[PDB]
């Protein structure tokens, strides 16, 4: 049910002036175990 | 400019760093050539007349 | 809800690309994305913490 | 007897989420929020502030820096006001979602590990016992009361 | 040689209402599946615009203004309509816009001219040869000083034609800033009677001239001795432009699919 | 030329960036193409019917990791972000006995192992850096 | 303590008071007035909540 | 704001626009940055409450 | 004229609003009255005090 507004606006996705996405510490899986 | 470890000590102004990760010396791959492009202009001023 | 998106901001790519001239009148400027990095950075942080 | 009415009302949990799609705004908003937050700082490029031209080149391309230094002051000033700007919002933001996270810490360690006799604090009705759920950049509590 | 035609029905005008028409694109960049927002020279939704028609007893061709860019239909069928005059004041005071769709050629040119009271271009009818052979070119008095011309590759188009319902939907919207005209354009196949439809249609950019004049009033020109005549139906619409904010929405492909007025 | 990083100019139009073949389908008067951030991404060649896509050549942050001074002088090297088949561009640490691919990015100067214990220094993607034997 | 006033400032008329001209210069200058809106409808909506 | 006046009708009375622009911009940016400073200080206000 | 919005000009001071009678009790050498955002909100008359 969750999506994200802007498609590319939440693998290579870098923005074009200095904007960086940092990936959390912990993925998806471990936080479900 | 020397190494990193110098690099991490120029930045945070000091002779000792404790452990951990540090943020620095933001890069860029800096482009090799230059390039130009324009339309195939054929229409010219008759100066033989 | 838990956390946000950390997200980061090269400071001097994003006021002005490619123009050393636009870097010499930043540097009069002082410390200021200095601060900037930093104040993310923690945010960064927190998230995770 | 208990049995039944448990798995019944798991199953019309089941029935609530996939049929209401308006239940996890709560989530999605933020998430919104970060996004156009982020969208309107790339809207804040291409402005002149009063400089002759928002392409930088095309500045550099025509004036002279005699005389250039004082458009390309304007820039800096706009683009820094910019900055300002949307990393105050991001601060005030970032400390409200972690007050909302010491709510949901609290939330996990006593209800969900223990049972709490605070009324109506996990959920209405007498608290029997929490179940977590995870969730994109949250938890999802079921409480059983 | 141009003489005063007289012998017409006389009515009042008509407005028609422009429901949605008039939407161009604002430049040449791409976009896709995007809504964007522009402000910009436009017509405006559901204003009434002003109706001339050639029918049968009607040759209704006066001077219009021009002012901000002026949007201007037809429903049409054997293409009666041929030219525009641009111009302050179309006497050799102030230079002088001629277009003219030939049957020939299309001739584009600024000189000084010095145009009549009436003038129009007259086609015989079915003289024992089964061609509408165009014998009258009556333009103007004469041309004094020229400073641009242009004509383009000749060609041939059909000068003759009757149908119930008029096919040719044209649609321009003409534009002048800092020395620059501006023709934007679209054609459509159409079926109706003596109205303009309800629908979407983009106009495509077709053509800029760097010229550098001032212009204030315009006129076009129609198709068809001095007194006597045989002119096929047609219909025409005359819109203005009020400077308007509008959203406009991008499909996959690109062309702007539909339009918000603010 | 193409699948190089260069700086550029299609008719009044200059930027940097490395030029691709792309899939766009204009309609015929269109030159430019633009983004949600009105950003310029696609360039219509002069020369020759085409359309170009244009990416920003790569960047990034780079990350330095140590422990402490009174411990050692050896430092670990994160380029993030970066399928890092072009790291060098000190250059000392850009082939040093092993590249280290994660979610983050590039890792030089560490040595990856199997065993998995808690975490030392936080990097990212449940991958932790530290200093043992 | 519960609430406080729900304020509003309208940007516009609070700078270029009725004037042409200073609206047109103000329209240089990005998209503030509508951040400002913004933040403050948030908080007046927050208040009822 | 270190302009002739904090009139805005009155430099629009007296001066010519490539001069009102100069004014102007200063005015503008006074104005913009105090209130700037109010809507922060309501955002910390409104968290607190 | 009185109880419209309409423009109006007093000795050059000019601006946009309804006039309407006021009781303020001025004293001979006064000729204007201002505001606490130094706004004019009370005009003498010059040709009819
Ligand atoms: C708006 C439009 O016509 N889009 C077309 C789509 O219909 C077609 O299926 C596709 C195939 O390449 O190309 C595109
Ligand atoms: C491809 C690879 O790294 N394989 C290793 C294996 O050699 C090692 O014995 C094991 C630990 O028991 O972990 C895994
Ligand atoms: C106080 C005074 O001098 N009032 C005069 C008034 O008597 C005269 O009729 C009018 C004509 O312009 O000008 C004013
Ligand atoms: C437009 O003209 C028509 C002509 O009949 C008239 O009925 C209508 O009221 C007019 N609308 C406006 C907005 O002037």
């Amino acid at each position: 049910k969750v999506t994200l507004a802007d498609a590319g606006f939440i693998i290579c996705a870098q923005k074009f002036n200095g904007l960086t996405v940092l990936p959390p510490l912990l993925t998806d899986e471990m936080i479900a175990q | 400019a020397l190494d990193p470890l110098s690099e991490t000590k120029c930045t945070l102004k000091s002779f000792t760093v404790e452990k951990g990760i540090y943020q620095t010396s933001n890069f860029r791959v800096q482009p090799t050539e230059s390039i130009v492009r324009f339309p195939n202009i054929t229409n010219l001023c008759p100066f033989g007349e | 809800p838990v956390s946000m998106t950390k997200t980061s901001v090269d400071c001097t790519m994003y006021i002005c690309g490619d123009s050393t001239e636009c870097s010499n009148l930043l540097l009069q400027y002082g410390s200021f994305c200095t601060q900037l990095n930093r104040a993310l950075t923690g945010i960064a942080v927190e998230q995770d913490k | 007897l208990i049995a039944n009415q448990f798995n019944s009302a798991i199953g019309k949990i089941q029935d609530s989420l996939s049929s209401t799609p308006s239940a996890l705004g709560k989530l999605q908003d933020v998430v919104n929020q970060n996004a156009q937050a982020l969208n309107t700082l790339v809207k804040q490029l291409s402005s002149n502030f009063g400089a002759i031209s928002s392409v930088l080149n095309d500045i550099l391309s025509r004036l002279d820096p005699p005389e250039a230094e004082v458009q390309i002051d304007r820039l800096i000033t706009g683009r820094l006001q910019s900055l300002q700007t949307y990393v105050t919002q991001q601060l005030i933001r970032a400390a409200e979602i972690r007050a909302s996270a010491n709510l949901a810490a609290t939330k996990m360690s006593e209800c969900v590990l223990g049972q709490s006799k605070r009324v109506d604090f996990c959920g209405k009705g007498y608290h029997l016992m929490s179940f977590p759920q995870s969730a994109p950049h949250g938890v999802v509590f079921l409480h059983v009361t | 040689q141009c003489v005063n035609l007289t012998t017409r029905t006389q009515l009042p005008p008509a407005y028609t209402n422009s429901f949605t028409r008039g939407v161009y694109y604002p430049d040449k960049v791409f976009r896709s599946s995007v809504l964007h927002s522009t402000q910009d020279l436009f017509l405006p939704f559901f204003s009434n615009v002003t109706w001339f028609h050639a029918i049968h007893k009607r040759f209704d061709n006066p001077v219009l203004p021009f002012n901000d860019g002026v949007y201007f239909a037809s429903t049409e069928k054997s293409n009666i309509i041929r030219g525009w005059i641009f111009g302050t004041t179309l006497d050799s005071k102030t230079q002088s816009l001629l277009i003219v769709n030939n049957a020939t050629n299309v001739v584009i040119k600024v000189c000084e001219f010095q145009f009549c009271n009436d003038p129009f271009l007259g086609v015989y009818y079915h003289k024992n040869n089964k061609s509408w052979m165009e014998s009258e070119f009556r333009v103007y008095s004469s041309a004094n000083n020229c400073t641009f011309e242009y004509v383009s590759q000749p060609f041939l188009m059909d000068l003759e034609g009757k149908q119930g319902n008029f096919k040719n939907l044209r649609e321009f919207v003409f534009k002048n800033i800092d020395g620059y005209f501006k023709i934007y354009s679209k054609h459509t196949p159409i079926n109706l009677v003596r109205d303009l439809p309800q629908g979407f249609s983009a106009l495509e950019p077709l053509v800029d001239l760097p010229i550098g004049i001032n212009i204030t009033r315009f006129q076009t020109l129609l198709a068809l001795s001095s007194s006597g005549w045989t002119a096929g139906a047609a219909a025409y619409y005359v819109g203005y432009l009020q400077p308007r904010t509008f959203l406009l929405k991008y499909n996959e492909n690109g062309t702007i699919t539909d339009a918000v007025d603010c | 030329v193409k699948n190089k990083c260069v700086n550029f100019n299609f008719n009044g139009l200059t930027g940097t960036g490395v030029l691709t073949e792309s899939n766009k389908k204009f309609l015929p008067f269109q030159q430019f193409g633009r983004d949600i951030a009105d950003t310029t991404d696609a360039v219509r060649d002069p020369q020759t019917l085409e359309i170009l896509d244009i990416t920003p050549c790569s960047f990034g942050g780079v990350s330095v990791i140590t422990p402490g001074t009174n411990t050692s002088n050896q430092v670990a090297v994160l380029y993030q972000d970066v399928n890092c088949t072009e790291v060098p561009v000190w250059r000392v640490y850009s082939t040093g006995s092993n590249v280290f691919q994660t979610r983050a990015g590039c890792l030089i100067g560490a040595e990856h192992v199997n065993n998995s214990y808690e975490c030392d220094i936080p990097i990212g993607a449940g991958i932790c850096a530290s200093y043992q034997t």
